[PDB]
């Protein structure tokens, strides 16, 4: 069920062959990547100074 | 004026109820076949438009 995607089509179904015709085999997400966002900005400096 | 079809739609069961969260998926077998019920009777709709 993990080979060709011929092979996942035969296992959504259950038959050894497969005759002509579309089928949905399986539904894909695209997987976010590896980043984030920032935050507003600082109003004013420290205190301190 | 006569209607002849709608438009053609689709939803995916087990996105639409769980989401990103895997664990909610991871569950939701316990159902068995609710998720592949929808879809089949979605698909054929869609196909008979």
């Amino acid at each position: 069920c993990a080979l060709d995607p011929l092979s996942e089509t035969k296992c959504t179904l259950k038959s050894f062959t497969v005759e002509k015709g579309i089928y949905q085999t399986s539904n894909f997400r695209v997987q976010p990547t590896e980043s984030i966002v920032r935050f507003p900005n600082i109003t004013n400096l420290c205190p301190f100074g | 004026i006569l209607p002849v079809s709608m438009t053609k739609t689709s939803v995916d069961c087990t996105m639409y109820i769980c989401g990103d969260s895997t664990e909610c998926s991871n569950l939701l077998l316990q159902y068995g076949s609710f998720c592949t019920q929808l879809n089949r009777a979605l698909t054929g709709i869609a196909v008979e438009q």
